[PDB]
């Protein structure tokens, strides 16, 4: 939690949608669905 | 949709080009000149008054 | 006085480029997307798709 409330660095994983932009199966979306960018927890 | 697909990478060091390649290796590149512009060339000439 | 890292450390600035290749964790993640590429590239290893 130090580390965390120190560091310039943000982790911000809409960027990986935003390089995606997708919308059976396309691998596209499967590594979206996998990765989960939703989640904002990264302890 | 202006230039909206060039700002999802790194905008400092950009290029446009394309190539396809056929199964042995072949690649045929397509590089476009950047022709003149206009606006750029107003701007560098306010900048310069 | 030392401290052990597994990360090799640079001196820090800021205007590095974005696609540096000559630091390990950019050069991995080049490195391990350009062997899943050659392993997709022909279509063995999978089959049934």
């Amino acid at each position: 939690v130090l580390l965390q409330r120190i560091s310039p660095l943000q982790i911000d994983p809409t960027i990986i949608s935003n390089t995606m932009s997708t919308v059976t199966l396309s691998p596209a979306s499967s590594i979206l669905g996998k990765l989960r960018p939703s989640n904002s927890d990264f302890s | 949709m202006l230039l909206e697909p060039l700002l999802s990478g790194d905008p400092r060091m950009t290029q446009l080009a394309i190539q396809y390649q056929q199964y042995n290796g072949r690649t045929f590149n397509v590089i476009p000149e950047m022709p003149g512009s206009v606006i750029a060339d107003c701007v560098q000439l306010t900048a310069e008054v | 006085e030392v401290l052990l890292l597994p990360i090799d450390h640079q001196p820090a600035n800021v205007t590095t480029p974005t696609l540096d290749f000559t630091n390990e964790l950019t050069n991995w993640r080049a490195r391990v997307c350009e062997l899943m590429k050659n392993l997709v590239d022909n279509q063995r290893y999978q089959p049934g798709w």
